């Protein structure tokens, strides 16, 4: 779809 | 502020972008709970931006999301990784 | 399994409790990171209970969301805790 | 409204 998406995020440790 | 901003992924314009920046800022300098800091940019960003945003802040976390296009934004400021986005 | 479930928060009708809870296991079962956990959950709960679910998987995190009425959990399994829930 | 309500979470420290 052009109207929306899937997205993923993971914090990293630093 | 001290704190440094360092967006890891957006699909948001450029204006926007530094707005959540600048949001987030606010919520840090008045709260120190996540939960806090997390209503504080959703209220806001519902107010600017319509609704309906979702956000979490944290230090340890992982996420699948669905979000309307190009109202999405994950970044850090200071220590803190911050996720906001717009979907229904 | 000899994980503890400790559902915190929830809207939500009993079995679909249950099947978070369960779908989660299998997640944990899988996957060591984060956000393939999140994705495992999220993507079974869109198939199973209808687009559009989030989820976030973390051990320090604080959140502000928008939830559609009866489609919300937010609950530990071990150590980890698991915000699932269906906007838009 | 009843189709919809926020809701918030916070981790604990164990």
């Amino acid at each position: 779809s052009t109207l929306y998406k899937n997205a993923a995020t993971q914090t990293e440790r630093r | 502020s001290d704190r440094k901003a360092v967006i890891k992924n957006a699909d948001m314009s450029e204006e926007m972008q530094q707005d959540a920046v600048d949001c987030a800022t606010q919520a840090l300098e008045k709260y120190n709970i996540e939960k806090d800091i997390a209503a504080y940019i959703k209220k806001e960003f519902d107010k600017k931006y319509n609704p309906t945003w979702h956000c979490i802040v944290g230090r340890n976390f992982g996420s699948y999301v669905t979000h309307e296009t190009r109202h999405f934004i994950y970044f850090y400021l200071g220590q803190v990784a911050i996720l906001l986005f717009k979907s229904g």
